[PDB]
């Protein structure tokens, strides 16, 4: 589970 | 950037107004707004100019220090125009009563109400909310040089805002001194709220929500 | 009354520094914990005279004097430790005899974090040049900050009067002005974040039966 | 109770 990273990188 | 158009950009990286759609059910509700809002708060802090230069660790323990604050910080703003109460959502309207049913969250309520009525005392303005929120962010405890710069922009931002009250040189020192200040009440009651919100989670008595679960373990 | 004389009774009012001796012996976890904890409850007794001597604190309800020393001593605390350390970069000056690097941090388990965090904000006041002045009246502010409820508010408005007196009299722009005082202000959640996790490493030791009976820190502590 | 003693006995 890695969704801060995948929202950080991704709009 | 002018402190101006600083401004009108956090303006423009404000979130939108998140509902639940929705005891066991005061806490899930609690739980599943800040997972909602978590989602929006990423896009905010991608908003601010220079968020997204700095280095992904940065970027990452910023978010993972700071968000319970930030969350705290949106909920007393919600809040100040609405007193005894703490605006979560307009689905999502709580005072201390509710608060008593779940025992530790009286505390809580009693502290983020307590902070709000402060701010209201003080008349916080809008602006001066955006400012202080994003310095909640850029303020937790090549890229460390970009973070002060970005730091330093927001703060003279405050600044700034305070400005354009029109108030005494003076006033504006004690203003900005008053607003600061609270800053280490709204860091208080996010300490409490997720030593509290660990201890519902090493129960699993609220649901694990897989944003919020993961931003809790950073702690 | 004035900022002048109200900056001068908090300088008059400073604690002297507790002497503790360094242990003889290279330092165990036992031995550094007995010197920290000694010398915490032996400033704890200097703090509370010096509360007493802030104008209008002993004006108070005796509840609300109580509740800021037992929120505030560890942030008062390490605030006193960081001014102590800034003339010696690498090192916290926990007494003069008791000189401290990240290597003594090694003594006791999770102690180097706390170290880390008091060496880092240090280095941050000593960037900013921090004042005699503006440290006096930061240390008053964080005792304060943590019918008495007005004036304790009046209280805290005449410390903050004073800091934007003492930043005054540096002469800098009005705008430079509020950029100091805001790059101060910001420090002290790094100062409380400090403090909240040197409490939890405390209380943790505590339980594992490391810390001595010294009935102040004891009380202290368990107001958390 | 040396909290109590020391701001108003001291
Ligand atoms: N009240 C409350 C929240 C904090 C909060 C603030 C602002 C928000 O928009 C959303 C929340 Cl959940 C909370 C949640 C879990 C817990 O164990 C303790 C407190
Ligand atoms: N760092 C540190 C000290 C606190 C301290 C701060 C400032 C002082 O002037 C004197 C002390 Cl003892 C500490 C003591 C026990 C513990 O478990 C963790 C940290």
């Amino acid at each position: 589970s890695h969704k801060l990273v995948q929202l950080l990188t991704t709009t | 950037l002018s402190p101006e158009q600083l401004v009108l950009t956090l303006l423009e990286a404000e979130p939108p107004h998140v509902l639940i759609s929705r005891e066991a059910s005061m806490m899930m509700s609690l739980t599943k707004l800040a997972d909602k809002e978590l989602v929006h708060m990423i896009s905010w802090a991608k908003k601010i100019p220079g968020f997204v230069e700095l280095s992904l660790f940065d970027q990452v323990r910023l978010l993972e220090s700071s968000w319970m604050e930030v969350l705290m910080m949106g909920l007393m703003w919600r809040s100040i125009d609405h007193p005894g109460k703490l605006i979560f959502a307009p689905d999502l309207v709580l005072d201390r009563d509710e608060g008593k049913s779940v025992e530790g969250i009286l505390e809580i309520f009693d502290m983020l109400l307590a902070t709000t009525s402060r701010f209201r005392e003080l008349k916080l303005q809008h602006k001066e909310y955006l400012c202080v929120k994003a310095m909640i962010l850029l303020n937790s405890s090549d890229s460390s040089r970009k973070l002060a710069h970005l730091l330093n922009a927001v703060t003279d931002a405050l600044v700034w805002v305070i400005a354009k009250s029109g108030i005494s040189s003076q006033q504006q020192s004690m203003r900005l001194a008053n607003l600061l200040m609270l800053l280490s009440h709204v860091r208080h009651a996010s300490n409490k709220g997720m030593e509290h919100l660990l201890n519902m989670k090493s129960k699993n008595v609220v649901p694990v929500y897989d944003l919020l679960l993961e931003m809790l373990n950073a702690h």
